[PDB]
């Protein structure tokens, strides 16, 4: 049949659960399942001393220390520093264990459990491709990926060379065209196509050919984010049939070997890349050993035809394993479909975007840009006011964007600070946002208390700020304003809510500042003088510089207005320099302090740059290798002296400081 | 730990804007 060739099966092959369960149980090749066991169990090993932060273990860990961390559930704790060494040797070792193919499962397993522990205690640290990683190894702790090539078939001749069901291949194949078409999908937002993400992307060097036939913008416009979209929309449908399958693979190979160096994400290019062959023949790598020399061939997995194996079914009555194999194949591909769009169960995890970012698939889709962050907290029986430095006891910034977070970080303030003498402290949050080139606004109620504020998993949160998304279509004038500027001149877009107030201390360098309105009505009040007036669209004032001002809105509707000043003080360095550094200049040509200080430290910079600029190649590569080599080592000899605590004992902390500074050496 | 009313309230404080990539490892 057309179907059966173009398809792989057959309608009739649907009509009962019995027929559903033999096709699902279809004896096939093991070759391409195990060579990609083989390279996702190395990308692994090479991905937990860099990414999965086994180098930082000790900086990150560090006993008896105070930080504020953001788990996904509050009950959930880290165990002390030794342990968690044990949980990363663990780790690696169930990461090893599947790419050499030795005891499978209990290697999928052990690394499976660290894996989403560690997944689970840090909700900061989560994106996509480690979502990715732990998806992965779910699928493939069921599978019987150790039955081409792996120490396993030495040590059991059952296990050597033996057929694999087919639902080995589909769920797998499945899981990535879910990958790429929830990505394409995504990528239909309007700030994707009118091509607002991503708008300086097109400056690279890789962006060269194309910059022959086309201008910046049209290239950005077209190549980055129509292309993009068109790969992430067809990629499967271009891989799955094999009329096409040759012009899908040279493109997506294309695609992740330039997104390898665009951006910086791990191993997530070379991961799609291991992907991309399984939707070849699933006897590929065989076919190649085929076509290998006899001396080499003693050298490589077997070449002969797979024998039977008990996990399939062929040409009797299906078991339980096989019904079990069915069912998991459905409901997991089910789930994998509905979890992306599932934002309307989980209503307190959505603030602009919609739920905790890293499963759902839109890679680089909202760019976000902070322009100001302040703490307020007030005595609980004193009442005196204070403020905090912005994220004091934090090792991350993700706090700013997610009401969740913002709550688990002021629980954490409320208990720390009863020990500085700030007793019952109330504490208000002002953090200034912009995304995707928009007017900079509050995110969240400046008057609201989050210490006794109100938030539920399942609730939307009152305390969040709406985003003006009618103020969109002013990006265009915005750009033509910014673009309109002097050299030395800055600007700053600002849209505030009414019944709410900015102020503001300009600081001393910032001579020659002014405010302009755009929209609405507000109100500015000189707080020294104590002098109010009245701004109208288009009438500008001028500020002064090292005192305070606040701006009252007073519309009815949000307003808008823009900061233009120049830093004075700069200006004037900035010529003293100059003229001293052309004097000097001119006596040496022939003619004719803190600043000279200033002067030979820009040159010294400046030096430094230009023989930075100018390196061979291969000294830059060398000094990469001998980067990588450290990290590997330092992650290394911490895990030996931990492991040693844990089992030996604690030695004498002079000792423990000579360990320390042997594992801190540098590498040659 | 704890700054200044005139250090809270500065705004325009040099400057302050980043890709700010969820996908990219920052450190
Ligand atoms: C009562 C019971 C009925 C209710 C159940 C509900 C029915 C839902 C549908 C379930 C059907 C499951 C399909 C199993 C069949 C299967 O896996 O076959 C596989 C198909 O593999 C897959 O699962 C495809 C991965 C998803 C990619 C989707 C993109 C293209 C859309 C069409 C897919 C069908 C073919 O095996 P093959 O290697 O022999 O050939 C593949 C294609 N060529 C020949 C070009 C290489
Ligand atoms: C057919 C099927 C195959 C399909 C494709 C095959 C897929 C397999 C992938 C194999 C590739 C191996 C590793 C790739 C390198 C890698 O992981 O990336 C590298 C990371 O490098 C690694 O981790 C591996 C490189 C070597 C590891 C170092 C350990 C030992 C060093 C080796 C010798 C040094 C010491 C000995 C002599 C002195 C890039 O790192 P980065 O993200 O910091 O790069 C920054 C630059 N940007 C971000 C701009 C790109
Ligand atoms: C404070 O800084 C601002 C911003 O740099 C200065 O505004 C600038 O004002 C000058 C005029 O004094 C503008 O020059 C313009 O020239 C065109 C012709 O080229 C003319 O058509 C305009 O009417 C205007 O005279 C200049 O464009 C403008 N710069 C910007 C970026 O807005 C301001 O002068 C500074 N104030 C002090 C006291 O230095
Ligand atoms: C306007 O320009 C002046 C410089 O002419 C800016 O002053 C500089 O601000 C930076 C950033 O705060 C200072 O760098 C940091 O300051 C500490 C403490 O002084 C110093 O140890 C380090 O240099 C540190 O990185 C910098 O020192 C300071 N001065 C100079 C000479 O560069 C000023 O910030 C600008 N205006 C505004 C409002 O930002
Ligand atoms: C061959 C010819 C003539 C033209 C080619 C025309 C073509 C395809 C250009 C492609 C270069 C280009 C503009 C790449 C960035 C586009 C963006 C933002 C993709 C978003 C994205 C990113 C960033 C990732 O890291 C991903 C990782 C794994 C899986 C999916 C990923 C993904 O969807
Ligand atoms: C300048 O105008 C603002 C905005 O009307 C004044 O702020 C108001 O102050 C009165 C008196 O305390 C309050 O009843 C209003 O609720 C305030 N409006 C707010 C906070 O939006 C401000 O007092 C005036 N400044 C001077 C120096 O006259
Ligand atoms: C020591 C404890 C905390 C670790 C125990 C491991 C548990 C919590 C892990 C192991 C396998 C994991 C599951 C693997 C796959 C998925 C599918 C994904 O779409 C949502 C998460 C979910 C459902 C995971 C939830 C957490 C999970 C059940
Ligand atoms: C806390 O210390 C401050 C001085 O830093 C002091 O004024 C205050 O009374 C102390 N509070 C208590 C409860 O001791």
């Amino acid at each position: 049949s057309r179907i059966g060739k173009l398809l792989g099966f057959e309608w009739t092959d649907l009509s009962s659960w019995r027929r559903l369960v033999t096709l699902l149980n279809r004896p096939t090749d093991p070759a391409s399942l195990a060579v990609f066991r083989f390279l996702f169990g190395f990308l692994m090993v090479l991905d937990i001393p860099q990414e999965r932060g086994l180098s930082s273990l000790d900086r990150k860990y560090l006993d008896g220390l105070d930080v504020c961390r953001f788990p996904l559930l509050d009950a959930l704790r880290p165990l002390p520093l030794d342990w968690m060494y044990l949980v990363y040797t663990i780790m690696f070792l169930g990461a090893l264990g599947m790419m050499l193919g030795l005891c499978y499962r209990i290697s999928c397993v052990l690394f499976l459990l660290p894996y989403w522990y560690v997944f689970l205690l840090d909700k900061t640290s989560w994106n996509n491709h480690s979502y990715l990683y732990g998806l992965l190894a779910f699928q493939l702790t069921f599978m019987d990926a150790n039955h081409y090539w792996s120490v396993d078939g030495l040590l059991n001749a059952h296990r050597r060379n033996a057929h694999v069901p087919l639902w080995n291949y589909a769920v797998l194949r499945g899981q990535i065209f879910i990958v790429y078409f929830i990505a394409g999908v995504a990528a239909l937002d309007a700030d994707w196509v009118e091509g607002y993400s991503m708008e300086y992307l097109s400056r690279h060097w890789l962006f060269s050919p194309f910059k022959l036939l086309l201008s910046e913008e049209l290239t950005s416009l077209l190549v980055v984010h129509w292309g993009g979209l068109l790969l992430d929309l067809s990629a499967g449908f271009l891989l799955f049939f094999d009329v096409s399958r040759s012009i899908g693979l040279f493109f997506v190979s294309y695609f992740h070997c330039m997104n390898s160096q665009l951006f910086s994400i791990g191993m997530f290019s070379y991961v799609m890349l291991a992907s991309s062959p399984l939707f070849c023949s699933p006897e590929w790598p065989r076919k190649l050993v085929s076509y290998c020399p006899r001396r080499l061939q003693q050298l490589l997995p077997l070449k002969a035809a797979p024998q039977p194996s008990v996990s399939c079914v062929y040409k009797q009555k299906p078991g339980l394993r096989h019904q079990l194999g069915a069912a998991f194949t459905l409901l997991y591909l089910l789930e994998q479909l509905f979890l992306p769009y599932s934002h309307f169960l989980t209503q307190g995890y959505n603030n602009w975007t919609n739920g905790l970012y890293g499963y759902s698939w839109d890679m680089m889709v909202h760019s976000r840009s902070h322009q100001h962050v302040k703490i307020t907290y007030r005595d609980g029986r004193t009442g005196e006011l204070g403020y905090l430095n912005p994220g004091v006891f934090t090792q991350s910034r993700r706090w700013k964007d997610h009401a969740d977070m913002l709550k688990q970080y002021a629980t954490c303030l409320s208990r720390l600070l009863p020990k500085y003498n700030v007793t019952e402290p109330q504490i208000y949050f002002d953090i200034w946002v912009s995304i995707n080139d928009r007017f900079q606004q509050r995110i969240f109620d400046p008057r609201v208390d989050i210490v006794q504020a109100a938030w539920s998993p399942f609730q939307r949160t009152s305390w969040v700020q709406p985003l003006l998304m009618d103020l969109s279509p002013w990006r265009a004038k915005l750009q033509e304003i910014k673009s309109s500027l002097d050299n030395h001149t800055e600007v700053v877009f600002i849209a505030d809510f009414p019944g709410l107030h900015l102020e503001n201390f300009v600081s001393e360098d910032l001579g020659n500042t002014s405010i302009q309105l755009l929209q609405g009505e507000v109100t500015v009040e000189l707080v020294a003088e104590q002098k109010n007036q009245t701004l109208r669209e288009g009438e500008k004032m001028q500020l002064p510089a090292g005192e305070y001002h606040k701006v009252y809105t007073t519309s009815p509707s949000p307003s808008c207005y823009m900061y233009v000043y120049v830093n004075t003080t700069e200006l004037a360095l900035e010529q003293d320099l100059a003229y001293l550094q052309e004097l000097k200049e001119k006596v040496e040509n022939g003619s004719e302090t803190p600043l000279v200080q200033t002067f030979l430290r820009r040159q010294q910079r400046l030096q430094e740059i230009e023989r930075r600029r100018n390196t061979p190649f291969h000294e830059r590569f060398f000094r990469f290798l001998l980067r990588k080599l450290y990290v590997f080592r330092r992650s290394f000899l911490m895990t030996c002296i931990s492991l040693r605590n844990l089992i030996l004992g604690r030695p004498s902390l002079e000792q423990l400081a000579q360990e320390v500074t042997y594992a801190n050496l540098r590498p040659f | 730990l704890f700054i200044r009313r005139e250090q809270a309230n500065n705004i325009l404080a040099r400057v302050t804007r980043a890709n700010s990539f969820l996908e990219e490892m920052k450190k």
